[PDB]
């Protein structure tokens, strides 16, 4: 029984999905340069918020109030769902202030992961044209990324095979 | 003697050789090497 209307922020937050995986050097500078230009060119009208916490557990049809208080000692009361739900409305006040905001979420790396939630944000896709250049792009960082390179390619094509729409 | 013997024969030699080099370029084995060269350059441009 999906409602005809859904509550969304008045102003769309912007989330940038990295080439392979966030939290790693190749993606981090791949995101950092765009973040700087958002700060500089649009200074005085854009506010940037970084959330280290997760955002993929944003559900609205699970229960009336899962873990309403921290003293219940419930499984979800002491879990991480408390702060994730508390950060959901944090975006809303920024949207009502008309000053543009982005989502520096370090956990989301795929568009549908944050598509069923009430955020429904603007997803910006930065991608390398081919996997061949990306592999040697990782090589430029150093031997540290060489330990972690293998899973950094599987995260890329899974995001690539997602339809452009 | 100079015009026919030296300048006219030099014209045919350049003509025949140039035709042969054009045909050699479009050989299957030679085209594949160029296609590898073109792809390798495209990577370098994007990587830069």
């Amino acid at each position: 029984h999906v409602p005809p209307y859904d509550v969304v922020p008045s102003m769309r937050p912007v989330v940038l999905v990295g080439p392979s995986l966030k939290g790693y050097e190749v993606t981090d500078m791949m995101q950092k340069a765009l973040f700087d230009f958002l700060k500089h060119r649009f200074d005085g009208r854009i506010s940037i918020t970084r959330v280290t916490a997760d955002l993929s557990l944003a559900k609205r049809s699970v229960l009336n109030n899962p873990g309403k208080r921290t003293i219940i000692e419930r499984s979800s009361a002491r879990s991480s769902i408390a702060e994730v739900q508390s950060e959901i409305e944090r975006i809303f006040e920024l949207a009502k202030s008309l000053q543009l905001v982005v989502l520096d979420a370090d956990t989301i790396n795929h568009p549908a992961q944050l598509a069923k939630t009430s955020l429904a944000p603007i997803i910006v896709f930065v991608k390398v044209s081919s996997p061949k250049v990306l592999q040697r792009l990782i090589r430029s960082r150093g031997k540290s990324q060489m330990k972690h390179l293998t899973v950094q390619m599987m995260a890329y094509d899974k995001l690539v095979q997602c339809p452009p729409e | 003697l100079i015009i026919i013997g030296s300048f006219f024969m030099l014209n045919l030699v350049l003509g025949v050789l140039s035709g042969e080099f054009a045909k050699e370029r479009e050989r299957v084995e030679n085209r594949r090497a160029f296609l590898k060269l073109r792809r390798q350059q495209q990577i370098e441009r994007e990587l830069n």
